[PDB]
């Protein structure tokens, strides 16, 4: 009924439970630091594992988002982007990414951020400039969650403040809205 | 509160499992001696036992080395429990006795529980003794700070 | 009122991220020894068969996974005093405060922050060691295998309980008592009667035994 | 009162089933009975076939969904979510608006105990041969059954 | 405001779907045929689904009767007087689908004894309990209009589309009085 911005502004202040953002950052940084320090210092096979982590988080977390908000099924990328960029992130991470870089005839979009709480004051060692993204759990969550609402897409970073870009950005390219299953 | 001075639990086969004391160095021997004497006090018709609703019955047995020894037996498990208290620290009130038998019931419950299977890698007797010592620290060496 | 004048993140996402790290530990161990993203595919076990495998794992396997998770928890607890919610606002310093007050801190404020509530009662002997209890223990209040499986539940769960022992065996370190000196083991224990019934079948305990 | 409770998922097979029959709270609660699997398929066929009508003859850009199906004897209340979970319930009359209850059943008794339940799995596909609509592995989450029965016992007034 | 009505002759198969909207005409004719067929399938499949609590004992043949409401229709042909019927009448589809509630509309059913089905789609969500009585009363009214103006007609084969004029221009006034 209400606009999706208000549906999210009126729930973040009313019915949630809250903690410290840089506490959450320290926890995530501890996890990814243990990933880096565990095995062979390799920055390629940590990316896929953080992607997998995010996949499990999102696949288990989508059920909560609908439960608290109760949106309908999303059909087109426009409404999907509006939803996940002005109510979902507002509920979870208290950030409001705005959309940019629509492609031809709306086959994809891109999220852009400058206040990512998954790593705020996390200027990192010089070694990480090639393979480690440090926020791969976010894109894992996006793909895993969106896989559960029947729309199939692949998500991946393009830019990040940490590796020395302007603002961080994620591409969300859709593949096919798979049909619902029939009993037969 | 009542502070037990030594606790001892024995099975049917007269096998000392645990003669734990709270915290002098050489008094552990004296508690061992008194526990064995209390074990001697049991197998006999010198004093009555049970025959009261088929329930266990706490009773004082003897006093030596300046510590009074209370004892208790379980008919349907073979469990033989005995605790000694500092003589000077016991006033002898009815409420005091009502606290002592409650202590006996509690320690019996803890031992019966710890004897159960779960969270035991192999049911090792060393681990069982260690756990029982830990819980007998819990019961009598607690303070409940705010 | 400075406590609430800082940004926040949802306790739901934080709790679930905190939860699925036993799956992280088992997964990283099995990677050490068909979903397409990058034209080479990535496989994964779906975060519950990993639990079931860790339950039916070998002894050395389980010990290694628990050590890894404990290392994670130690990293969580190391930087908790430099965290910018205790350094400035609350009026408890960190000069020395030998024992007692430090455990009051970790027991009262750290648990209120990391988990959703203040602790239940603790116990002390004043010599070296402290006992901590919690009857509900929020981050696992929704785990249950099956109706008449009231034995495998605790076995499957006890890997998760090795994180708060991590923070406890952490924050003592870097504030004055090191890992070799401090030993602490987390274990299960049933709740008292006069508490609501269907929170969890049992409470939980911690056995900090810093040597001094 | 309520006659029975059924949960379905996107893989078109019932997850949880519970019919009370007798008026008592602790009535013949044949929880996850194999006896009523035919009824489960039958009811899912009803709801799926009849959802298409309102899915077709919608207006605007709302893409609506059913709320209730009535008949001579009983009355059906359904909640359908973007996750594909259906929360069908068979009940009687003299309770006119009821969707609040199903939103409650989704809010903090399914996610609180079925999707915050790392021991238990998410929607029970298990790599083909069940996800098409014929196989069956059901939910048996002890907490879910216990708190669900406790919460729904007052609503079986008979 | 009943924005649409339609009918299903005896075994599925639409025969009349004059939709009383201002201007939508989104749904094509062939789609409504499949709609009616699946709706008849829902009636066929709904019978053997009742919960076991009531099947063994009904003890409820007092509520099946429908109360009468005086002037739901207007403000005639074979009938005369102010109104079609006054005596309180009885339900027939004792174990069939009756109502269908959604966010955007509400659909009511009246099943004739022989098998004719009358469907009424209204945008107005009538407290959803008395709405059944209102819908059944109005549906019997249009059913009487049908029995008058569709069957006392030579150029009308049985169970075929209703290509009438008096029927539609009369049910139009019938609905328009009901707002
Ligand atoms: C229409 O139904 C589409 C809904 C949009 C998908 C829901 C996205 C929720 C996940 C947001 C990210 C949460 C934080 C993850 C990192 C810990």
């Amino acid at each position: 009924s209400r606009s999706l911005k208000a549906m999210g502004e009126e729930i973040w202040k009313n019915k949630t439970e809250k903690i410290n953002t840089e506490l959450f950052t320290l926890t995530y940084g501890s996890i990814v630091a243990q990933l880096c320090q565990d095995y062979e210092r390799d920055f390629n096979k940590v990316n896929d594992h953080l992607y997998s982590m995010g996949y499990n988080i999102g696949c288990r977390l989508i059920e909560d988002f609908l439960a608290r908000t109760a949106l309908p099924r999303c059909e087109n990328l426009v409404k999907t982007s509006e939803v996940l960029s002005k109510c979902a992130f507002k509920i979870f991470l208290n950030i409001t990414p705005n959309i940019t870089n629509w492609s031809h005839n709306k086959d994809t979009f891109s999220l852009i951020l400058d206040e990512n709480p998954l790593a705020d004051f996390v200027e990192l060692p010089m070694d990480a400039m090639k393979s480690l993204w440090y926020s791969n759990i976010l894109c894992g969550v996006l793909k895993g969650s969106l896989e559960m609402v029947q729309l199939d897409c692949d998500v991946w970073f393009v830019s990040d403040i940490l590796r020395g870009d302007s603002q961080t950005e994620i591409k969300v390219k859709l593949n096919r809205i798979l049909k619902d299953e029939i009993p037969i | 509160s009542l502070r037990p001075c030594f606790v001892s639990l024995i099975d049917e086969s007269d096998k000392p499992i645990l003669i734990y004391v709270p915290n002098e160095m050489n008094d552990v021997l004296k508690y061992n001696v008194l526990s064995n004497i209390s074990l001697d006090y049991f197998e006999s018709a010198l004093v009555e036992w049970h025959s009261l609703d088929s329930k266990p019955l706490l009773k004082s047995i003897f006093q030596l080395e300046g510590v009074s020894v209370f004892a208790m037996l379980i008919k349907q498990t073979g469990l033989k429990i005995v605790i000694g208290f500092e003589q000077k620290s016991l006033s002898g009130a009815d409420d005091e006795f009502e606290a002592i038998n409650q202590i006996f019931e509690t320690v019996r419950k803890i031992y019966i529980r710890v004897k159960c299977n779960p969270l035991l890698v192999s049911g090792d007797e060393k681990s069982i003794i260690k756990s029982l010592e830990r819980k007998f620290d819990e019961l009598f060496i607690s303070t409940e700070v705010e | 009122i400075f406590e609430n004048s800082l940004p926040k993140v949802s306790q739901s996402v934080y709790q679930m991220l905190l939860n699925e790290m036993v799956p992280l530990a088992m997964g990283i161990e099995r990677q050490i020894s068909l979903k397409i993203e990058e034209h080479h595919t990535v496989d994964i076990i779906r975060s519950h068969n990993l639990i079931h495998e860790l339950y039916k794992a070998d002894e050395e396997e389980k010990e290694k996974v628990l050590a890894r998770l404990r290392n994670i928890g130690f990293q969580i607890g190391l930087k908790l005093s430099e965290l910018l919610i205790f350094s400035n606002n609350p009026n408890l310093k960190f000069k020395e405060m030998d024992l007692l007050l430090i455990m009051k801190f970790i027991c009262r404020d750290v648990w209120k922050q990391i988990f959703g509530k203040q602790i239940d009662n603790l116990k002390t002997n004043h010599r070296g060691t402290f006992y901590l209890l919690d009857y509900d223990y929020r981050p696992i209040q929704s785990f249950s295998l099956e109706e008449d499986a009231k034995n495998e539940e605790l076995k499957m769960i006890e890997p998760f309980l090795e994180i708060p022992v991590g923070i406890i065996r952490g924050v003592l370190s870097s504030l004055g008592y090191s890992s070799e000196e401090v030993i602490c083991l987390a274990s299960f224990i049933d709740r008292p009667t006069d508490r609501p019934k269907t929170a969890f079948p049992k409470g939980v305990s911690f056995h900090v035994q810093v040597t001094m | 009162g309520i006659y029975s409770f059924w949960i379905f998922d996107r893989h078109c097979n019932c997850i949880f089933d519970r019919e009370w029959t007798l008026a008592s709270n602790s009535a013949s609660g044949t929880i996850n009975s194999k006896q009523n699997e035919e009824d489960a398929k039958l009811l899912y066929g009803m709801i799926f076939s009849l959802r298409s009508i309102t899915q077709k003859l919608s207006k605007g850009s709302v893409k609506n969904d059913i709320r209730s199906i009535s008949t001579g004897k009983y009355r059906v209340h359904t909640y359908c979510t973007a996750s594909g979970l259906w929360f069908v319930l068979l009940s009687d009359f003299k309770q006119q608006s009821y969707t609040q209850v199903l939103q409650y059943i989704y809010s903090h008794i399914y996610v609180k105990y079925v999707s915050n339940n790392l021991l238990s799995p998410y929607d029970f596909a298990e790599n083909e041969n069940e996800m098409r609509g014929q196989g069956t592995r059901k939910i048996t989450n002890r907490n879910f059954i216990s708190v669900l029965e406790s919460f729904l016992a007052p609503m079986v007034n008979q | 405001a009943i924005e649409t009505i339609l009918v299903i002759n005896k075994s599925g198969g639409l025969i009349y779907q004059r939709n009383f909207t201002n201007d939508e005409q989104k749904l094509n004719s062939n789609e409504y045929l499949i709609l009616a067929s699946t709706l008849h399938g829902v009636f066929a499949i709904a019978s053997q689904l009742t919960p076991k609590a009531l099947q063994l004992t009904q003890q409820t043949n007092i509520e099946n009767t429908i109360p009468y409401i005086p002037y739901v229709g207007m403000s005639l042909g074979s009938f005369k007087g102010d109104d079609f019927f006054k005596e309180p009448f009885t339900n027939w589809n004792k174990s069939g689908l009756r109502q269908l509630c959604t966010d955007q509309f509400t659909m009511f059913i009246y099943q004739t004894l022989t098998g004719l089905k009358f469907v009424a789609i209204s945008s107005s969500v009538s407290t959803s309990n008395l709405a059944i009585q209102i819908a059944d009363n109005f549906l019997r009214k249009v059913y009487c209009l049908y029995s008058d103006y569709v069957m006392k007609d030579p150029s009308y084969s049985m169970e075929m589309p209703i290509r009438s004029n008096l029927f539609d221009e009369k049910v139009k006034k019938m609905v328009e009085n009901l707002q």
